């Protein structure tokens, strides 16, 4: 039975807002500006109070002639307002800042803030690794001008999650983050991110869902229904997993016994003398069939086999005549030039060398009628399991072309493990970059004073504290695969510890909350208004949780 | 230094067809891949015609290429006849064809 | 490769299958990795006769290769 | 019922516009065939013309210039 | 300096049929055939350049014109060989 | 009022600014830019 996918169900209750009585103008406020989701909430809580997608519609009413504005969870109310949602991001960067300003106004309204001449609370913000100068210039401009914020700090969400799971702030470990638009590997020494050795792969969840959409479009070119992005996201979330060993799983992914358990079928939603001699021959055949049915059936089966062999030989001859480079075409050209370079028999040969395109079809129809008569005489007295292509489209079951339900079915057999493999082999997605395990190997075995063969104490402490974060770590089998690769390339007896939280998409905001609750190391990262007015927007605050300067 | 025909791995010239495209007033601007694409197409067409002509000349057991062999190669082939169903030939002749009932 | 510590014998099993796609056609045979550990230890018992040592010390052409 | 969109009164009308009087009762299929090959030639040329123009709908301008390529030029729908 | 294609088709005949010669009337057949194909393809490419408000002829217009002129198997083999030649020429590094 | 400044030309003006600064410094060494963070191609086939 094929499961039916559709759009995700719409939200019913609208987004509420916090009471203005509990607001105080001195507590900090943490904002996780993500490419896929926004996470905001006050510092004194442990979980953020507002999680909604980063989206915005400019709703137009035909009757009231008024431009409306729906942000985030309020866009999850109508299908038309869901389909027209727009993001402020374009790739890994932000292009239009009016949308960001409107979204920030929306989330300031929903937090129950009563302001005066701007927001009095200092903000906590995340930023991309090695961000462009224009981005931090625009962020400084919009904050310190349109919102009058006293303090701003910038950091990477991976280091925030690492600080959340190592609150002492001086540990040594390795961070792997699988984000929406990129995947990063950052080594941490004594709580400070070594950004001269971080690496980035241009692949994320968005490229993975686009890859699945392209694979499904190329697999079924005559699919009558158009599928949306959210449906492909549901298929990516539900039936995709990381294989333990991709190099040998593809050899047995299309056998019949493996396809019994590892095949997913997805259903699209939809709404007189000759007559006397012939009669005597028929009577004699009926008497022979009543007298000896076994011998007559054997003779009819032999005649049907001879007719089938003749039809196969005729089809082989017709296929061989179609090849211009075949020896039959060369013999035809030799006979034709032999009638064009240098008797009744030669006349019959010239008559027999004529083209017979429709005569061959008529003879094939006559042979098919004769084979049908032979099958009827046998009754009176091509396997799809050997087709890899049939197993690739339609799985281990026979296919009915006339079934309306089978015309909307979609099978997922090779694509369950092919989609998540691109973060380990980026060449399959079109990026000429090394994989996750290759970058981790060249970090651990040839850097931080570690010759290949023996590990320094920094490398041992890095291996002992590996943390996996990011929203794209929801894929099953990721931790076991990374552990297997890591024990593959390391020396024997090395202790490997890999930590992954229950929800690896909310650890960054918990990192902001843990940094803001820790008062002592807060003040190394805050940037005042006077600081921005003195050293200008070209200013980078060097600290253990954020970016560094471009040069030395 | 060296010509563009060996740079693109061809025997037909590239600058010659670039020149002939230039003042042939087809357009006032001509890209760089235009002569190499035209050169490769002309390569393939001449090679195919020469293959079939050599096969017909060998089929005649005669060591030169005579336009009767060109006519045989043009009309024996299917889509070469379709491409050349308009052009009349010099000293080529007619392929032997007798309709079936004229044989007694 | 294959290295015996006590004797010093060296046997080349073949190229690893991680380098199988450096070329489309190659003379080299490709074998997978050992699933085992690199270091293996085992105790064995050897049984020889006096005639075996007699014929080992009395080779007249000379000591042949392995 | 795919090719059966065109029918007996339609090609009866077309043959009557050819000025014929007596038709045969099974001239149906070869007329359906030449119908099919004429359309697939014309819209194959139109599809190539609109493919090069990065226009993923087929316009009238493309098909009249496809006919003018084919030597059956039409007047009135552009040119 | 009367200009003709004689030497080039002499060599590409010579790489497959070494002991074969060409007559002069046949020599003229291949010369006229090459010039006719050149004229047809170039005027179709110019017509397709004037189609799209475009003042430049590039490889894409000639690929479309080759797909328009030739029959199908000749067309797919011609665009395959031409694409291989273009990628050979462009990666001259 | 700002221009749109899409994601393709942000890379262009960033590395042109980096190249301008480096050519000024030549007439110094980068530490952590957007192009040094990029992962190198792999060494295995």
């Amino acid at each position: 039975k094929a499961v039916v996918i559709d759009d995700p169900p719409l939200r019913q209750t609208p987004e509420p807002f916090d009471e203005q009585s509990a607001y105080n103008p001195q507590s900090p406020i943490a904002i996780d500006f993500g490419s896929s989701k926004l996470r905001a909430g006050f510092v004194n809580h442990a979980t953020p109070t507002h999680i909604f997608p980063n989206a915005l519609t400019k709703f137009r009413d035909r009757k009231l002639n008024k431009n409306f504005t729906f942000v985030g969870n309020d866009t999850l109310l109508d299908q038309a307002v869901r389909s027209q949602s727009r993001s402020p991001f374009d790739g890994p960067f932000v292009t239009n800042w009016n949308l960001t300003e409107e979204i920030l106004d929306y989330t300031f309204h929903h937090l129950g803030v009563v302001p005066d001449n701007g927001i009095p609370n200092p903000i906590l913000l995340t930023e991309r690794l090695a961000t462009v100068q224009s981005q931090r210039t625009n962020w400084y401009q919009i904050l310190f001008e349109t919102y009058n914020v006293p303090g701003v700090t910038f950091g990477i969400d991976s280091l925030f999650s690492f600080y959340n799971y190592n609150p002492s702030g001086n540990k040594t470990g390795l961070v792997i983050s699988c984000g929406h638009e990129d995947t990063n590997v950052i080594p941490v020494v004594d709580g400070a991110g070594i950004l001269t050795d971080a690496k980035r792969i241009n692949w994320g969840g968005h490229q993975a869902v686009d890859y699945l959409n392209d694979l499904m479009a190329l697999k079924y070119p005559y699919f009558p229904t158009k599928m949306s992005y959210l449906q492909y996201e549901t298929m990516y979330k539900d039936y995709c997993y990381v294989s333990r060993n991709y190099d040998e799983d593809i050899e047995k992914i299309l056998t019949l016994e493996n396809l019994d358990t590892n095949d997913v079928v997805v259903e699209a939603p939809f709404t007189e003398r000759v007559a006397k001699e012939e009669e005597e021959k028929k009577l004699k055949e009926q008497q022979w069939r009543e007298t000896d049915l076994n011998g007559w059936i054997k003779d009819k089966r032999l005649k049907l086999n001879k007719l089938i062999k003749r039809r196969k030989e005729k089809l082989k001859l017709r296929d061989e005549m179609k090849d211009r480079k075949s020896q039959v075409s060369q013999n035809r050209m030799k006979n034709l030039a032999s009638l064009a370079e240098d008797n009744d028999e030669d006349w019959l040969i010239y008559t027999d060398i004529t083209q017979n395109p429709e005569a061959f079809e008529e003879a094939l129809e006559y042979e098919y009628k004769d084979i049908v008569e032979l099958e009827r005489l046998l009754l009176e007295h091509y396997d799809w399991r050997n087709s890899i292509l049939h197993l690739f489209l339609r799985g281990p079951r026979p296919h009915d072309s006339e079934n309306i339900h089978e015309q909307h079915q979609m099978h997922l057999n090779v694509e369950r493990i092919r989609v998540p493999e691109v973060i380990f082999q980026p060449t399959m997605g079109g990026q000429d970059q090394a994989g996750i395990c290759e970058l981790s190997e060249t970090i651990l075995l040839k850097k931080f004073g570690s010759q290949p063969g023996k590990l320094s104490q920094t490398s041992i402490d890095m291996v002992n504290n590996v943390l996996i974060t990011g929203g794209n770590a929801k894929v099953p089998g990721l931790k076991e695969r990374i552990v297997k690769e890591f024990t593959g390339f390391l020396p024997t007896g090395t202790n490997i510890t890999v930590n992954m939280s229950s929800d690896p998409s909310l650890d960054a905001w918990k990192g902001m909350a843990a940094l803001a609750r820790n008062e002592e190391q807060y003040r190394k990262t805050v940037i005042s208004k006077k600081e921005y007015e003195e050293y200008g927007p070209e200013y980078i605050k060097e600290h253990k949780l954020g970016n560094t300067k471009y040069f030395e | 230094s060296q010509s563009r025909s060996a740079k693109a791995g061809l025997t037909f010239p590239v600058g010659r067809v670039h020149r002939l495209l230039r003042r042939g007033n087809y357009a006032q601007r001509i890209g760089s891949g235009a002569p190499v694409y035209l050169t490769a197409v002309l390569e393939y067409l001449a090679a195919e015609i020469l293959e079939l002509a050599g096969n017909a000349a060998r089929d005649n057991k005669k060591t030169r290429i005579i336009p009767r062999h060109l006519q045989l190669a043009i009309r024996n082939d299917d889509e070469l006849n379709k491409l050349l169903g308009n052009v009349t030939i010099a000293q080529g002749g007619v392929l032997p064809n007798i309709h079936q009932n004229l044989l007694p | 490769i294959y290295i015996e510590a006590n004797t010093g014998a060296v046997k080349r099993v073949g190229r690893s299958d991680a380098y199988a796609t450096e070329f489309d056609l190659e003379t080299e045979e490709y074998v997978p990795l050992p699933k085992g550990e690199v270091h293996k230890k085992k105790e064995i018992v050897q049984d020889v006769t006096l005639h075996d040592l007699d014929v080992a010390n009395a080779r007249p052409q000379g000591g042949q290769d392995v | 019922d795919n090719i059966q969109g065109i029918t007996k009164p339609a090609i009866r009308r077309l043959a009557r516009r050819g000025g014929v009087k007596r038709i045969s009762g099974l001239i149906y299929e070869e007329t359906r065939g030449v119908l099919k090959v004429f359309l697939e030639n014309v819209i194959r040329d139109a599809v190539t013309y609109t493919e090069h123009a990065k226009r993923k709908t087929v316009t009238a301008m493309d098909v009249v210039y496809a006919l003018k390529r084919q030597g059956r030029t039409l007047y009135g729908f552009g040119g | 300096r009367k200009e003709t294609y004689s030497s080039y088709i002499y060599k590409v005949l010579k790489q497959t049929h070494p002991d074969t010669g060409i007559s002069q009337k046949s020599m003229s057949i291949l010369n006229s055939f090459v010039n006719d194909i050149f004229e047809r393809i170039a005027t179709e490419a110019s017509k397709l350049a004037a189609y799209n408000k475009k003042s430049t002829i590039s490889a894409r217009e000639i690929q479309t014109a080759v797909r328009l002129i030739l029959p199908g198997e000749l067309a797919k083999h011609a665009v395959s060989e031409g694409t291989r030649a273009v990628t050979k020429y462009s990666s001259s590094t | 009022t700002r221009r749109h400044k899409s994601a393709r030309q942000l890379i262009s003006d960033e590395n042109k600014r980096i190249n301008a600064l480096l050519t000024k410094a030549n007439k110094l060494v980068p530490k952590a830019t957007y192009f040094s963070v990029e992962a190198p191609p792999s060494i295995r086939p």
